[PDB]
RNA sequence: UUUGGUUGAUUCCGUCAACGGACGAGAUCCAAGCUGCCCAGUAGGUGCCGGGAUUGUCCACACAGGACAGCAGUCCUCGUCAUCCUUCUUUUUUCAGGCCCCUUCUCUGCGGGAUUCCUUGCUUUUCGCGCAAGGUGAGAUUUUGGGCAACAGCAGGUCUGUGAUGCUCCUCAAUGUUCUGGGCGACACGCGCACUACAAUGUCAGUGAGAACAAGAGCGACGCUCCCGCUUGAUCAAAAGAGCGGGGAAACCACGGAAUCACGUAGACCCACUUGGGACCGAGUAUUGCAAUUAUUGGUCGCGCAACGAGGAAUGUCUCGUAGGCGCAGCUCAUCAAACUGUGCCGAUUACGUCCCU
């Protein structure tokens, strides 16, 4: 019930995307690749932001807190069981990608079952679904 | 001592009239606590007009598919309702809600027999004025930031005046033209 | 002193409403334990409270009701609540009163709701097998 | 009395949306439960029974009856 | 306007579909007409006649 | 509760000849009985496709079978009990003696 | 519709030349003395033969009747 | 029909204009506060519990979804 | 065995070159709704005694806090004897229960109950057979739903049910039989039937009360093998794993906490392909199985920028606890239900007609 101030931004940009301001916080960073819903509460929490407040009226302050958070989850007592890429199959590693790395590692995955020739990089090429479905009716562009 | 039903414990049945004669013989005034009976109405032809007149304007907004079967949320919508009218015209809601039946359905209809005009009967007449203010303000408060009961509470009011922002008023005028210009 | 008690039950779907009546110090309505004014539906409060208004508070002055409901949903246990008080004021002023106020009060519950006193028959109907329902037939193609 | 946490995770069920398929009930997670009792046990008002499940102790039901009263006196402020 | 008359008598189904009834109905100066009602009726019930220069065939 | 007799059939007057008779035999000697208790019947169903081969209307058959159970309790001596049972069964009524 | 089938008919009518006498014109007494007399297993069928031979006792009391012949 | 275009955070204009012009209304709801000040619905939600702590309005109807305020007079 | 009235009815009355008979319809059978005997240590109840908890001269009354029973302190002196709630497992004189009595509610094998029975009005001149509205009633018209169902047929389907079967084909590198591996599903497209949606009469997150039908264990690995509950795992996710027990099923699961539903929750969102919708796809895990790749299944985090904003011509089903909506069990089943067979929950609008289309 604050009156509204003249540093509200309508366009917050943050890991490279355009923010909303009229969204409310969790809801505003969802709109960023590699968080979702669940992801987004919990680096709320861990950032000491209120989830009641709008995506604009977020002082620089808070959003290289925010940025601290995504970048190393693992320091912030996140679970390895809640983060995408848990086992990378080349390096190893726990990590959780955002912000067109998930685009760039997609793509890198699709590569390498190509080159050794696995069914499911065949299917990719071909352009056909992966999980077992039935295509007689399905897809049908 | 028992005394007389109030509707939502709050409007009297006390002094409430039909000025139309034609249907004073099916709309039923007689006093209820809850618009909720349970009974069996549809046993015989005639038997539904004796349905207290704020029960069935309650049955008629539960429609759709996702809406089919829910009469506890009907009577919460109405109960709302109510409220509103009362705010906006400074009399009985009830009262209200009888003036609208009474004048929201045509009284001359065409029907294929070319077309022919013919009369209407006096059950048909309340049925129908039912029918018409609850589509009206169904389709007026889809995809709306308006909500249900403010909705229903403007049809109803302005049915009730006669003006011709109501959907049955609208609809009416246009099928007695029709059967007017017809024969 | 010699105890003052009666039983009655009132029926709805599968639903079976047992009311005990008691003459106690002071009248008390409950409901599976929990106190009438308590009951969390209004539109469901005022239906079982029709059993008390239509004849008048002045009756139930120093009589407990104890009712317990097993069977159906929450609707449906409420018009077998509604019976069973109705039937246990009747059955309690039978014995120890006189025909003359009992014959009072019973017109005045048959005059009002008939379904107060006298059970509704109408139950569930069966499925068939090629209807996906009672009546619902399947669909044909051509 | 006696109930336990298979039991109590009946109490708390819900329904789960499935996607393009029909929905399911689904009961609470008993895991939480235990940890709740386990909660309640360390405050000593929860005990358990000597043949199966959980009851609340003479403190318990005075903690929960004396709520009661506060509600009842308005109280609430 | 419109004039409100009383059905005395039914006089039976009218049209191919049989959902038009045909009345005997008195005005409100000891005038009788025969008219074609639409939806369901019985004696003793209530009409708001727009005209009354007219009548239905039989 | 010292002996608990119980009888189970398919047929409903089977069951009631032989209930009746045993009581009968105890009446006759004067050993005390909890009369007879009906337990719920129980009813097996079966649905099956008409056909053979699958094709017409779809139509199903329906098939039922209803299990009739009584209980007696007795209290009497041990070898009194043996002498009260004796007696020959009907075909078809299972008859089983129980000691809680 | 609520016709009587000629089965009933016909007991009806052998009921009321042979029991003439002891029957009068109320349901619930005919009944009694219908299931005295009938050999006959429907319940449904005897109420039936007994509705239909009080008619008849109503039909004899104002007027001979076609097929009686007491 | 183009959009509704609704604030979401009060402001100094439509303040005051909450405070002034709309306790004079006869029938009052966050629907009909939201279109005659473009803000939404939840902001006026907000601004209406506000004015009835005040006491400059008063509750008619209350429910878990549903509120119709009025004014105090 | 026609015609005239009547009936869902070749159902009845009357007439009659026909008279006597058989089937089918009706009756019989199963289930539901109201009731009589019988009945319980597997169904339930009052009454005392014991144990446990709250307990108020007045005032105080949620932060913004209302409407709706009881009242010996009111009313115009009469009327009150006594404040409420729980006692599951368990078996013990306390590890909290013990006793004496009843059959309203539950269980069910034979029975009762309904008949156009009563009234009024219609009904081929009368009559007769009947009809409509009301009454009595738990129920008022085939009581409501099923099951059964004649005589004539169809080149309808099945030789993929059988140790049902005629001719005919193969028959030791076999069209017999078994084992290993594939396929039955493969995808530029056309069609039938379902499931999920296009949002505010909503989505998400909490709190409250609350159903019926049912099911369950002896080859290959010393009993076991099926279905469940309580603990523990737990000084830290789900999904697991492990101890201790119960049930042959009115004795366990279980006081069977289903989902629509409700909430004055002073909850979040506000008309946008948006917290609508969840297709498609990536990465980690546990379980079933001798074997999971062409993802068996469950669970977790990402993707949501995939259509879709109510659907042209055409078209399906349906008249009362029904339509529609909401879940649950059985079945198939080592593991899988967007299917079918049943069951309950919430619960309407319209008609009580006609021969216009078929
Ligand atoms: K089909
Ligand atoms: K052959
Ligand atoms: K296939
Ligand atoms: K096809
Ligand atoms: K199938
Ligand atoms: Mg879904
Ligand atoms: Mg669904
Ligand atoms: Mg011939
Ligand atoms: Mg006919
Ligand atoms: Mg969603
Ligand atoms: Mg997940
Ligand atoms: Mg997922
Ligand atoms: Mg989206
Ligand atoms: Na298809
Ligand atoms: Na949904």
């Amino acid at each position: 019930l604050t009156l509204q101030s003249e540093s509200f931004q309508h366009i917050v940009r943050l890991l490279n995307t355009n923010v909303e301001g009229k969204r409310k916080v969790p809801f505003a960073l969802r709109m960023v690749k590699g968080i979702g819903i669940r992801f987004a509460y919990m680096v709320c929490k861990k950032a000491g932001v209120d989830v009641e407040r709008r995506a604009g009226t977020l002082s620089p302050e808070e959003l290289e807190k925010i940025s601290e958070v995504i970048a190393d989850p693992a320091k912030f007592k996140i679970p390895e069981w809640f983060l995408n890429r848990q086992r990378d199959p080349k390096t190893g590693k726990t990590e959780h990608l955002t912000s067109s790395m998930v685009d760039t590692r997609l793509r890198e995955d699709l590569e390498r079952l190509r080159k050794i020739r696995a069914h499911r990089g065949v299917r990719h090429a071909y352009g056909l679904r992966v999980r077992g479905q039935h295509t007689c009716t399905s897809g049908r562009r | 001592s028992a005394k007389a039903p109030k509707l939502f414990n709050k409007w009297s049945y006390e002094n409430l009239q039909t000025t139309e004669i034609a249907l004073n013989d099916y709309i039923t005034r007689t006093p209820t606590y809850v618009p909720h009976s349970a009974g069996r109405w549809q046993k015989k032809r005639f038997r539904k007009a004796r349905i207290p007149i704020v029960e069935r304007l309650t049955n008629g907004l539960m429609f759709k598919g996702r809406g089919n079967g829910k009469k506890l949320q009907a009577v919460r919508l109405v109960r709302h309702t109510l409220e509103i009218i009362h705010l906006l015209t400074d009399q009985n809601p009830i009262q209200v809600v009888i003036d609208a039946v009474s004048k929201g359905a045509p009284r001359e209809d065409s029907t294929r027999v070319r077309r022919q005009a013919v009369d209407v009967s006096p059950m048909r007449r309340v049925n129908e004025a039912i029918y018409l203010m609850c589509k009206g303000a169904r389709e007026a408060a889809f995809r709306n930031l308006k909500t249900l009961p403010e909705c229903l509470a403007d049809e109803i009011v302005n049915a009730s005046k006669g003006s011709s922002n109501s959907y049955a008023i609208k609809k009416k005028d246009e099928v007695e033209r029709v059967a007017k210009a017809n024969r | 002193h010699t105890l003052k008690q009666v039983q009655t039950f009132g029926k709805k779907k599968t639903a079976i409403a047992v009311a005990t009546v008691t003459k106690a110090p002071q009248c008390n309505i409950r409901i599976n334990g929990v106190p009438i004014s308590q009951i969390l539906p209004e539109t469901l409060r005022a239906k079982i409270m029709e059993a008390v208004k239509v004849v008048g508070a002045r009756y139930f002055s120093r009589l407990r009701v104890d009712v317990r409901v097993r069977g159906s949903g929450q609707v449906a246990q409420a018009y077998a609540v509604r019976q069973a008080i109705a039937k246990g004021i009747i059955a309690y002023y039978q014995k120890y009163h006189n025909e003359i106020e009992k014959a009072a009060l019973k017109d005045k519950y048959l005059e009002y709701d008939k379904f107060l006193l006298i059970a509704d028959p109408r139950r569930c109907e069966p499925k068939k097998w090629g209807r996906h329902s009672a009546r619902t037939r399947f669909t044909k193609s051509y | 009395p006696g109930v336990g946490y298979g039991g109590l995770s009946k109490r708390f069920s819900s329904k789960k949306n499935r996607g393009s398929r029909p929905e399911i009930t689904t009961r609470a997670s008993k895991g939480l439960l235990h940890w709740c009792c386990k909660s309640l046990t360390k405050l000593e008002l929860l005990e358990k029974c000597k043949g199966a499940g959980h009851r609340v102790t003479k403190l318990g039901r005075k903690v929960a009856d004396t709520i009661a009263f506060k509600i009842a006196l308005r109280k609430m402020g | 306007q419109a004039q409100v008359g009383v059905i005395i008598k039914v006089l039976g189904r009218t049209g191919s579909r049989g959902n038009v009834t045909q009345v005997r109905v008195r005005l409100m100066a000891n005038r009788t007409i025969v008219r074609n009602v639409k939806g369901p009726c019985k004696e003793g019930d209530m009409l708001s006649l727009m005209e009354t220069e007219r009548e239905a065939r039989r | 509760q010292r002996v608990l007799v119980k009888m189970t059939s398919r047929n409903a007057k089977a069951v009631e000849r032989v209930v009746a008779e045993l009581l009968e035999h105890a009446r006759t000697e004067k050993v005390e009985v909890r009369g007879p208790v009906r337990l719920p019947t129980r009813r097996l169903r079966i649905t099956t496709r008409k056909t053979p081969c699958g094709n017409g209307t779809n139509t199903w058959d329906t098939f039922e079978m209803k299990i009739y159970k009584r209980l007696v309790d007795l209290r009497a001596s041990t070898e009194l009990v043996k002498k009260i049972t004796s007696f020959q069964i009907e075909a078809g009524v299972d008859v089983s003696i129980t000691i809680p | 519709g609520k016709i009587r089938t000629k089965t009933v008919k016909r007991a009806s009518k052998q009921i009321v030349e042979k029991y003439f006498s002891k029957l009068n014109k109320d349901f619930y007494q005919n009944k009694r003395i219908v299931m005295d007399v009938t050999i006959a297993r429907s319940k449904k069928l005897k109420n039936k033969i007994a509705g239909y031979a009080t008619h008849i006792m109503k039909r004899l009391a104002r007027g001979p009747v076609r097929g009686i012949s007491l | 029909r183009e959009a509704l275009q609704n604030a979401v955070m009060f402001d100094k204009e439509t303040m005051d204009k909450l405070m002034k012009e709309v306790p004079k209304y006869k029938v009052i709801t966050p629907s009909i506060i939201s279109d005659r000040l473009k803000i939404s619905v939840a902001l006026a939600g907000k601004g209406l519990q506000h004015l009835c702590r005040q006491g400059l309005i008063r509750l008619v109807s209350c429910s878990s979804k549903f509120r119709v305020y009025t004014r105090a007079a």
